[PDB]
């Protein structure tokens, strides 16, 4: 409508522009639920059985997974969450 | 070339090149319609905890 | 419209924290094919022209 | 050969993997394991104890429901040895390791 | 019947006869006791098999 009132591959014909198939908002749901699953995924064995984890347990237990830091050592150093937010910010 | 006669009837004789053009785009367009639902099906069945 | 829709826990404030079990094995499932190999022909060029 | 592991073999758990010749290819019938029915179970995140000794989880939630139960089957118990469960210091919310 | 048990424990250890916990290069060795965990007990009489 907004051409005819002044995109133009319509009135140039020649190639059609295909919708992807999928909404953006289906799409969207998608990525929410995987989001919610990943911090009940993320948790020492029980991986996806694990249900209803913290966000902030999850991060935790991922940290612990991965670098073999000592409990008292992760108590100790605080202010990792706020780190974590800054990198959030930094991106 | 639409709205011309004699250019339509030479591209009738280059028309079953054409119909094969059409074809290859329409198939090449369904294999990656496949593969986005194959990658949707991955992210489908994960639980929105919070 | 039939998409999405998947099945959701609940997370839970108390320490305890409700985890969904499996109940049945439902064993078996079927893998695609990964194509591996291609036709091999020769053409007798300059004889078949 | 193992896949018992994350593979090229998707959306099952990958229990085994078959080959069989196919016409210019290789066929798969890879074995996936499907839960089709999940119950929510209260679990406790480890259980601690007046001794250094706590119960911890271990192949699973080391509490399915109560107690120790230890188990990826709906029975939670399982007549689980426990000897897999660790035994880590003890943690805040004490007489529990949550 | 008492909580120890004899486990298969690496690359099937703790043969029949003399035990195997040596592996490789080595026929067999006495059990360290460090080699092989107490499994929980298994199908069979007296034996994990």
């Amino acid at each position: 409508d907004d051409c005819m009132q002044q995109i133009c591959a319509q009135y140039v014909a020649g190639y059609k522009v295909l919708p992807p198939l999928m909404d953006v908002n289906m799409e969207a749901a998608y990525t929410s639920s995987l989001l919610g699953s990943i911090a009940g995924v993320g948790w020492t064995a029980g991986l996806s059985s694990f249900a209803a984890i913290p966000f902030a347990q999850s991060i935790f237990y991922r940290l612990n997974g991965v670098g073999i830091t000592q409990q008292v050592l992760s108590e100790n150093q605080k202010l990792i969450a706020n780190k974590f937010n800054q990198a959030l910010g930094a991106m | 070339c639409n709205g011309f006669q004699k250019c339509e009837q030479l591209l009738r004789e280059y028309g079953q090149f054409c119909s094969k053009i059409n074809q290859a785009l329409h198939g090449a367009n369904l294999r990656q319609d496949d593969s986005v639902r194959n990658l949707f099906a991955s992210v489908k069945s994960s639980q929105s905890s919070p | 419209i039939a998409f999405n829709h998947p099945i959701q826990v609940d997370q839970l404030n108390s320490s305890y924290f409700k985890l969904s079990i499996p109940t049945n094995f439902s064993f078996g499932v079927t893998q695609e094919y990964i194509q591996t190999t291609i036709q091999k022909v020769t053409v007798d060029c300059k004889q078949y022209v | 050969k193992a896949s018992k592991r994350s593979g090229f073999c998707g959306q099952g758990t990958h229990i085994v993997s078959f080959v069989v010749n196919a016409p210019n290819g290789l066929y798969f019938m890879h074995v996936g394991y499907y839960p089709s029915n999940h119950i929510e179970v209260v679990s406790a995140y480890g259980l601690c104890d007046a001794a250094n000794p706590t119960n911890c989880i271990a192949p699973v939630n080391g509490y399915f429901i109560k107690t120790n139960n230890t188990r990826i089957v709906d029975e939670w118990s399982y007549t689980g040895s426990s000897f897999y469960a660790p035994e880590p210091i003890t943690s805040l919310n004490t007489k529990y390791v949550a």
